[PDB]
């Protein structure tokens, strides 16, 4: 799921290792979302990825629904008996995995795994290094 | 609202219909204000202008859905050519069943035949009624999908039936306290509902009988009335579709 | 109540047609007048011509109602009995008898057909002595 999440939103989160050795999360804010005053179009330091958890729980669930309906679709057409049994077993093993995207421990493990993929080396050290760019209220 | 989810869960045909709507009908999307649409489902306010193949596929799919039961709110709007849609607001004095014997429906058929002969002519009949058990008793809709004369002629026929008194007398036979105003003047000027597409928190009308008068162009006063049998061996949703000019049982008169 | 039967065909002189109307009770000279009227009638002959009938007249015997007939099932000597073809239930009105719907009769199968088709059986279930 970490690969799918990284592909789905690899543009709104960056992970880097600080001096103390703790992985940290930054996200690029967009207009029209809850936020502080005057920090649009800039990265913000975040201790724990909040929007990531909700995104995993609900937005990623649409793709699960797509997979389920696709399996039902392929089960619809006439085929051989053996392939029908194979699809039935696949679905019967599959639906149990759907609920696991809501389990808290599973989400925590997914976040920990995705910490590797989202990493972008030499990111903190290059933060705010250019003196010609100023962070302002309107961007 | 929960019943919709339950139907979505324990009915595979419902999932097939939903997938059909999401993918094959995703290309035949119609603007909300445009009149080119022919099939509209008010559940999501979706407007569709499906071609004949899509129309027949929807007809058969909703037929399988209705056979098992379930619920839906599909609507269709008459085009420049269409059948005849009728509504009776039969607000009877007593909520007791006025059994609609085939002779009475035949008398209605004779009366409407007389009312239409004084117009352009070159037929299948279907009688579906409310499940009753409600204040003001039930209502009746008759459908004539064979022909295609959707114009001011339909309004003229409606006006002719509005002052018609033989049908009022026939209603009085069953003990109807509302001889007139049951037929809304907008019977043929409003979008209709496909067979099984009920109303919000209302049961769908069930089909009672059908009739098959033979059309003849030798006499403007002859009034034959034949009756169809074995409707159960048919795609009733497809058969009752006005736009279904390719219906199996019926023909595009 | 209307009843139609046909010969099994395949015979010289073609086949024969019998229609039975046991509803009414008017066995008198009125029937002879009716036979005379149908003798000069051409609408029935015109209907027959649609079937390639080269005997528009002389098919209806002048004694169609003044001779004894046979019950349903009884055959002719060295000939098959007439089998029922169809039936109709056109409505009769005493005030405005123009009503000509040809209502499709039903449930002909599960009736005592020999009892129903009898002329002298006024107390039949399907038919009544009008």
């Amino acid at each position: 799921i970490a690969k799918v999440i990284y592909a789905m939103m690899g543009n709104k989160f960056v992970v880097d290792v600080d001096s103390n050795g703790k992985y940290v999360w930054f996200e690029f804010v967009l207009p029209g979302q809850p936020m502080n005053q005057g920090e649009i179009w800039k990265w913000r330091k975040e201790v724990n990825p909040d929007e990531l958890h909700i995104y995993i729980s609900e937005n990623f669930s649409r793709v699960m629904d797509r997979i389920t309906e696709h399996i039902k679709y392929h089960l619809s057409q006439p085929h051989e008996s053996n392939i029908l049994n194979y699809y039935k077993k696949l679905l019967k093993a599959f639906e149990r995995s759907k609920s696991k995207i809501f389990n808290d421990s599973f989400k925590k493990g997914v976040i920990r795994q995705a910490e590797f993929l989202f990493r972008q080396r030499s990111f903190i050290q290059t933060l705010d290094t250019n003196p010609h760019l100023l962070g302002v209220g309107n961007g | 609202t929960i019943q919709l989810t339950a139907q979505r869960k324990y009915l595979a045909e419902v999932q097939a219909l939903e997938t059909l709507l999401t993918r094959e009908l995703s290309v035949f999307l119609t603007e909300p204000g445009s009149k080119k649409t022919n099939i509209i489902n008010r559940i999501t306010g979706k407007t569709y202008a499906l071609p004949s193949t899509e129309l027949l596929r929807l007809y058969e799919h909703l037929e399988q859905c209705r056979k098992q039961g379930a619920l839906m709110y599909f609507l269709e709007r008459q085009g420049t050519y269409s059948g005849l849609m009728l509504d009776y607001d039969l607000k009877l004095n007593t909520n007791a069943v006025p059994p609609l014997e085939p002779p009475a429906l035949s008398r209605l058929c004779h009366r409407i035949f007389v009312h239409i002969k004084n117009s352009s002519v070159l037929i299948h009949f279907f009688f579906t009624l409310k499940p009753e058990v409600v204040q003001g008793k039930y209502g009746f809709h008759v459908l004539i999908p064979g022909l295609k004369l959707a114009a001011s002629t339909k309004k003229s026929i409606i006006g002719s039936l509005q002052h018609d008194a033989t049908v009022q007398k026939i209603l009085h036979e069953q003990g109807v306290t509302n001889p007139e105003s049951c037929l809304d003047p907008h019977s043929a000027s409003v979008p209709s509902l496909l067979y099984g597409s009920s109303k919000l928190n209302h049961k769908p009308y069930q089909l009672k009988t059908g009739f098959e008068l033979v059309f003849d162009s030798s006499d403007p006063d002859y009034i034959p009335i034949h009756q169809i049998k074995n409707l159960e061996s048919y795609n009733l949703v497809s058969e009752l579709s006005l736009t279904n000019e390719q219906g199996s049982l019926v023909r595009p008169v």
